[PDB]
RNA sequence: ACAGAUGUCCUCGAGAGGUA
DNA sequence: CACTCTACCGATAAGCAGAATTACCTCTCGATCCTGTG
């Protein structure tokens, strides 16, 4: 036997998928965080990523 | 301008001018274009389009940019494809 | 440059506004409205060459 | 002569606590 | 031949300005008065 604990991070409040959602006012980019049904951000460092791959499409 | 058919660059097909015309036959195949092959049974635009490039028979012509500014028109057909 | 940028125009005589898409108004609470910095800062600006004008 | 209501998303700047 | 400041650049020494990994989750607050009025 071994004592184990649960912790509070559990899949079902951290599984988010937008296609889609809620549009903005000031920017019209898709809003930020999961409750509101915001959408992935595509950061500089996947931009650039992607740029390496050579996939300018 | 143009260099005539004293060109230099190399006469095999890059891997992204292979991704190039891959993804253009395949959307043109996905919608409504003639396809110049025996689909065979296929029926995925992509690999319609691989059967395509199989044979050289895509009518599709590659336009190389030099850096200066001219460019070489080179032929699918004529472009050698080992990758 | 003579005709993109001369010396002359670095010194500002006119200015424009933003549109209102620029600087949008917020939702704030229900039956609550207000403005962006912007608005309120150049409300400040007409305020002030309203008050120079009347002044001269 | 005529003519009484509806259109879907609102915060925003911050602060704090955490996850890789 | 060095007498006095005149014109030149070569060091030294303090003041500004920027900028600090990426992505994600949750809560919690604040968006205004009073001297001056009829």
């Amino acid at each position: 036997p071994t004592y184990y604990q649960r912790l509070r991070h559990m899949v079902d409040d951290k599984i988010h998928a937008r296609a889609r959602g809620p549009m903005q006012v000031l920017t019209r980019q898709p809003v930020e965080g999961r409750s509101r049904d915001g959408g992935l951000r595509f950061g500089e460092m996947e931009r650039d990523c992607m740029i390496a791959h050579g996939a300018a499409s | 301008a143009i260099p005539k058919d004293q060109r230099a660059t190399t006469p095999y097909m890059t891997k992204y001018e292979r991704a190039r015309i891959l993804g253009t036959r395949a959307l043109q195949i996905s919608m409504n274009a003639p396809v110049f092959v025996d689909l065979e049974g296929e029926t995925d635009p992509l690999r319609i389009a691989m059967k395509e490039l199989a044979e050289k028979k895509i009518p599709l012509v590659i336009r190389r940019y030099l850096p200066d500014g001219s460019f070489e028109d080179w032929s699918v057909e004529e472009l050698i494809v080992d990758l | 440059n003579e005709v993109f940028s001369r010396p002359e125009w670095m010194i500002l005589t006119c200015l424009p506004v933003p549109p209102p898409p620029v600087r949008p108004s917020i939702s704030f609470n229900e039956s609550q409205r207000g403005e962006d910095d912007l608005t309120f800062k150049l409300a400040d600006i007409l305020k002030a060459n309203i008050s120079l004008e009347t002044l001269e």
